[PDB]
């Protein structure tokens, strides 16, 4: 709050965070699954619907 | 617009001719199997 | 007499509320009394 | 004369409204029994076949 | 000092109370288990789910749908663990809904949710929830779109509390604080809730201080049948609707049917047509307009027997 | 004189021709047996049929429906006999459709149909059809709304002829004459049709002199599978659509699926869920708009085993 | 045609016939069935949906 | 219209009081099982 | 060359007709050649 | 500089259109296999059970 300029800064941080969540959140979940699931599936099988 | 009295005669005459050639077509079809059979006899 | 029960149930500002409250009272007594179990089960 | 026609008008209108309600009521009852009774009867009927395979053990 | 706490805590536990669960679950048995409201849909729907592991839980899901307000496609993936649960799903239009729950303590869990619509379209919501589950109560605080950049607090803050009064009776409270615009004054609402739960029946009520009242009653009609009643009164004109419904549990299918005071009849039939395939038929009929909405859906689960050796991770914070 | 007729009729029969059936059935195998066009519907439908006898055929039917352009209720009754068939059905709105077919001679039959809408609404149609079925041809004349009260003929007159040319090839003709208003001049159309039918496949074409062309091909793909193609060209702008479909006959169900050049996919599954109950699921999908229409219907037949002793009356003129 | 008056007459005949078909056609079919079907059903069963 | 500066103080004060009486309600509920148990002891 | 086949199939006044005629030719040859039976039956 | 930005604009637009078509194609293929393959597989699968009861005679 102290500087209005800072308020724009924080505003830019939210728009930065917003993009990272929009693009990176689902890849993050898939990364957590693929690297930590037991056993480890195939890269194609990781997104395969029923094979 | 509405058709004139002489335009109706023209339309009624053309319509009658088409129906006469339709009946003429059915007459040819009715006789048609005798012709196609004749062609197979030649072969 | 009955006119005071019909009007307040179908042609009054609060008539919509009374129907829902009555349906609730009947449905709960239907279930809790055991009549529902003897019919639906 | 006109008194009978008025009664005829009162009756004709009221009966047409009576049949419209009575007909509408039969439809809603019939449709409900179909929409509820058909899936239930199929599911319940299948359950009885599975129950039969258990009783045969 | 602990001298008072020791006697207080010991006397507290002597009354045999138990955790009453979340306020939002005060009517789960009626509104979610028996009534069809949450299952109704129209058009065609197909869900393809692949499970890659059970501990940690990890699965991928593809939904194809063609119907009223149903997005043509929705990808989803979730990862769950005894201390955490991450879930994300995105529409073909780029609408991303996310969930991230983490158990800081077995009694304290944080739930964060994001809804990120395309940039120009819509608005984005950020919901931070903090749930505390005590020996006999639950406390929750939700902050939705919190903001302090204008020099003052802004957003929606919801406080929830549910307390076990007796082994069967639980009473609770809901409080809301809203100040979307600093220029506008804060608006606050308080709602009272309570529930009486026994083995065979459950009674619940939610009373908004503004006038609305929602009461529900659930009763088990034997081993395979259960039924419930849901009454909603709104006085914001006066409007009231009562829904009565029942649910039948068969060995291979579940049938739900409900009727309500507005003359709407609906039923949902879920049937296991195969080991991995579950069929769903949903039909809604409005008797005043004689219009019907039919929904046919399928659910398929690829993982099957491959992963049965694993067993699900305990108490994943769904 | 009979001297010519005797040689003519004997030579006629020596070529082994057979009755080619009605012109309107020239594409029945594709457009009615294989394609779904006539079975597609949306919403809910239930038909309750009670059969009271098989000879004479007499049955009563009640249809309940809630869907697009489906009348809420339709009562129907029919009476059939070796020489006659009377059928009537009336909507909840008073729309009465009637049929009355009578066999004056085993080769000559008269078909009369009436559609009587409420008096103020709509228009009433009266259709008188005269079908003659010869040893190797069929001739038909339909008069729809014939009128002579204005001092001249008025209405729609359709002449139909189909002739067997060889044991497999049949060729035909269709002629229409129209003069709804005496003030307006008559309008006339002629359409040519033909069909080549073999044991395993059937080819048909209908060519309107105005430019439209409809060709269809049907082929049996084994004992349980048959498929067909239907092409329609309209040049009244230029528009063309081709529909390809197949039908599978299982022991308890029939599955139909078709795709067409306009990207519409549709399928119809009819399954005998019980001896008197037949379920029908119909789904239409438009791939350009991603919109789907789902239809679920049931058919029930009360008469069952009570009347099986009787066997259906022969060749009822349906 | 000979008298316009007659043309109204014929017009009235169609409207007379139209009403008879509208009201009497379905009862006629049901009468034919009930009195000629073998065996003869019950009057209530005659219009019963599934009993 | 928009609220005046003194109308906001009134609204903010009423809102604060409601939230204080909500927390006061939770305090009574938290202590409530001790009271209801006491009633059963008397019976 | 190919431009004369693409334009007449998707961006011409008669393009709608050509697609339906081509689909018919392919579907009939698919059935009559026996490829349909070997796949669908 | 600007020449790379133009190529970036040409590529970004074209790829977005490419993925939109490719994604739309996968959906129509998937939906068709579901709408046709599901009812067929259920009907055909049931037919095999009836065939089994005949082979056991
Ligand atoms: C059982 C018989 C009771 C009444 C049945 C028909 C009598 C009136 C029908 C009518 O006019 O239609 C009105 C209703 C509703 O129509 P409506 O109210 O929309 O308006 C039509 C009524 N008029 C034109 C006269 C104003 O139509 C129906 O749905 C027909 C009733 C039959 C429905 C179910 C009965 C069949 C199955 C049971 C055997
Ligand atoms: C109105 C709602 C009901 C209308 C449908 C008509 C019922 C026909 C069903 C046929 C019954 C049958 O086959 O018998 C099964 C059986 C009959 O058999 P049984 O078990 O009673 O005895 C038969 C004897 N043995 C076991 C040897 C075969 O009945 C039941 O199991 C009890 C349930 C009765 C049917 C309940 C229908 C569904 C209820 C859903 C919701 C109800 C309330 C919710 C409100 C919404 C509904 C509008
Ligand atoms: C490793 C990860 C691989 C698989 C995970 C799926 C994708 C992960 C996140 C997608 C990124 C977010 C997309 C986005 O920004 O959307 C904005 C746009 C909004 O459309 P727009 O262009 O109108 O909006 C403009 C706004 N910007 C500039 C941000 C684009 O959405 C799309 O691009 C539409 C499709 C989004 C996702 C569709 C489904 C997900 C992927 C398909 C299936 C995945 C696997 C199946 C095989
Ligand atoms: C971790 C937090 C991540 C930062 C942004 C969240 C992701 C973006 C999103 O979906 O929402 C953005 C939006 C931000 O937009 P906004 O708040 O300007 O308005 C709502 C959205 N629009 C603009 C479309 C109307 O969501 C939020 O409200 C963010 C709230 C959290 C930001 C800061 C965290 C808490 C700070 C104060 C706490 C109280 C003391
Ligand atoms: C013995 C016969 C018993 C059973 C046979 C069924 C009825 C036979 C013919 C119905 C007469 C025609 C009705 C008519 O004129 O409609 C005009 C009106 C048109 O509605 P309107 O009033 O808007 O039109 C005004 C025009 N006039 C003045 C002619 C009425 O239609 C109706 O009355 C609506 C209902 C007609 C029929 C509905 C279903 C048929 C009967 C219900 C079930 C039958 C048995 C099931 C138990
Ligand atoms: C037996 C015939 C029964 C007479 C009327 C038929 C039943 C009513 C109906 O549905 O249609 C009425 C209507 C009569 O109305 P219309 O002909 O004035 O116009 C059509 C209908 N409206 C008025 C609504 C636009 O149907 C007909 O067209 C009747 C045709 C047959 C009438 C006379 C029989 C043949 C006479 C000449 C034959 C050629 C030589
Ligand atoms: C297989 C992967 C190929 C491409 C899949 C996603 C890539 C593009 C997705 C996209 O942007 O959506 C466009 C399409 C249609 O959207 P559209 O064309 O209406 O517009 C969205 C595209 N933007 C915003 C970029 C202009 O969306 C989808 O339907 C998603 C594609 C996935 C559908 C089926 C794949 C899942 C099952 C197979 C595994
Ligand atoms: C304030 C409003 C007015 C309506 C209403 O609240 C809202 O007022 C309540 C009064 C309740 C009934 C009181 C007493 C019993 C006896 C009980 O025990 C019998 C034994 C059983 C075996 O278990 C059968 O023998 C059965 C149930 C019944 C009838 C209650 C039903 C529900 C009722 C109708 C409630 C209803 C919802
Ligand atoms: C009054 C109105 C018309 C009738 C109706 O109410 C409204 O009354 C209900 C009676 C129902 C039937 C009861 C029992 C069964 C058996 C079940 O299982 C058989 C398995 C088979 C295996 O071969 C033999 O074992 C199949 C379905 C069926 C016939 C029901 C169909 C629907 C019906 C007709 C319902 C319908 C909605
Ligand atoms: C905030 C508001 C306060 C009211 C409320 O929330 C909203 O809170 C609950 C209080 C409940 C009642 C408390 C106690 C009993 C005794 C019980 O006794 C059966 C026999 C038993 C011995 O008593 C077995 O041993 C019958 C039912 C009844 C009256 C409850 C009915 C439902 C009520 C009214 C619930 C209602 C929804
Ligand atoms: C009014 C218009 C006239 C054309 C048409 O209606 C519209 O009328 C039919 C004439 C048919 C052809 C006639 C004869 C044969 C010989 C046959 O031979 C196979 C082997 C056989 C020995 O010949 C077995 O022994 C192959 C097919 C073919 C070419 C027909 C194809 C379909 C055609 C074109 C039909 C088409 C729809
Ligand atoms: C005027 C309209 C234009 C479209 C159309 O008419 C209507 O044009 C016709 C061409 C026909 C095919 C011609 C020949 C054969 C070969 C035959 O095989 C026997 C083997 C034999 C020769 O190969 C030697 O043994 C099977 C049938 C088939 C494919 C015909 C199918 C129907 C077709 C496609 C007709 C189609 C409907
Ligand atoms: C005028 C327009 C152009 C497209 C078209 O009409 C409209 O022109 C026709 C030409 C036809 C093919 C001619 C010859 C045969 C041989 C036959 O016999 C093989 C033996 C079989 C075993 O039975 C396999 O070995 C198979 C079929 C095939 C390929 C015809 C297919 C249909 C076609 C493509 C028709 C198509 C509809
Ligand atoms: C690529 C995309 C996803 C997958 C898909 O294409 C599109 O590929 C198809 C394969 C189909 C399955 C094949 C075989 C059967 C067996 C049948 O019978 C079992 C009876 C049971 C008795 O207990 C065991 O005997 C039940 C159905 C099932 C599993 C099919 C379901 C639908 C599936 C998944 C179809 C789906 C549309």
């Amino acid at each position: 709050l102290g500087a209005d300029s800072k308020q724009e800064r924080i505003s830019k941080l939210i728009e930065i965070s917003r993009v990272v969540i929009h693009y990176g959140y689902l890849p993050m979940i898939l990364y957590l699954g693929y690297t930590r699931s037991e056993p480890k599936p195939s890269i194609i099988r990781l997104l395969s619907p029923l094979s | 617009p509405q058709p004139s009295p002489e335009e109706l005669r023209a339309a009624e005459a053309e319509a009658a001719s088409t129906i006469q050639r339709a009946i003429a077509t059915a007459a040819v079809l009715y006789l048609a199997p005798f012709i196609v059979d004749a062609v197979y006899k030649m072969f | 007499p009955i006119t005071g029960a019909y009007n307040a149930l179908f042609v009054s500002e609060n008539a919509s509320i009374v129907r829902s409250v009555v349906a609730f009272g009947l449905a709960v007594t239907f279930l809790a009394s055991g009549w529902a179990e003897a019919i639906l089960s | 004369r006109g008194w009978i026609y008025h009664k005829y008008e009162q009756t004709t209108s009221a009966v047409r409204k009576a049949l419209s309600f009575a007909g509408r009521a039969a439809w809603t009852v019939s449709v409900t029994a179909l929409l509820v009774g058909v899936p239930f009867s199929l599911a319940y009927g299948e359950d009885q076949q599975y129950a039969a395979m258990e009783q045969e053990q | 000092l602990s001298d008072l706490y020791d006697a207080f805590q010991e006397r507290r536990q002597k009354l045999g109370l138990s955790n009453p669960g979340l306020v939002e679950n005060i009517a789960k048995e009626v509104q979610r288990d028996v009534l069809t409201t949450n299952l109704m849909f129209s058009g065609l729907r197909a869900d393809l789910t692949k499970a890659f592991s059970l501990n940690p839980l990890f699965q991928v899901s593809h939904q194809f749908a063609m119907g009223e307000r149903l997005s043509p496609y929705t990808f989803a993936a979730l990862y769950g663990t005894s201390k955490m649960f991450a879930q994300g799903n995105i529409d073909d239009q780029g609408n991303l809904s996310t969930t991230f729950n983490y158990r800081w303590t077995p009694s304290f869990t944080t739930k964060t949710r994001f809804q990120i619509t395309p940039g120009a379209t819509g608005q984005d919501m950020a919901q931070f929830e903090h749930e505390y589950s005590g020996a006999d109560f639950t406390a929750t605080i939700k902050a939705l779109n919190p903001s302090f950049l204008e020099g003052g607090l802004t957003g929606i803050f919801v406080g929830q509390y549910l307390q076990s009064i007796t082994p069967k009776l639980s009473l609770g409270l809901e409080a809301v604080w809203q100040r979307a615009g600093l220029t506008q004054g804060p608006d606050t609402a308080i709602s009272y809730v309570g529930r009486y739960k026994t083995e065979n029946w459950i009674a619940s009520a939610q009373l908004q201080a503004q006038g609305a009242l929602n009461a529900s009653y659930w009763q088990r009609l034997g081993e395979k049948v259960q039924a419930g009643v849901d009454m909603t009164l709104s006085v914001n004109t006066k409007e009231g609707i009562t829904t009565f419904g029942a649910k039948y549990d068969f060995r291979m299918s579940t049938f739900r049917a409900q009727i309500d005071t507005k003359g709407k009849l609906s039923c949902v039939l879920e049937k296991r047509v195969a080991a991995p395939v579950m069929m769903t038929f949903a039909a809604d009929v409005d008797h005043f307009t004689q219009q019907a909405k039919v929904g046919v859906g399928i659910s398929i689960e690829a993982g099957g027997e491959e992963l049965q050796d694993q067993q699900p991770a305990p108490n994943i914070p769904f």
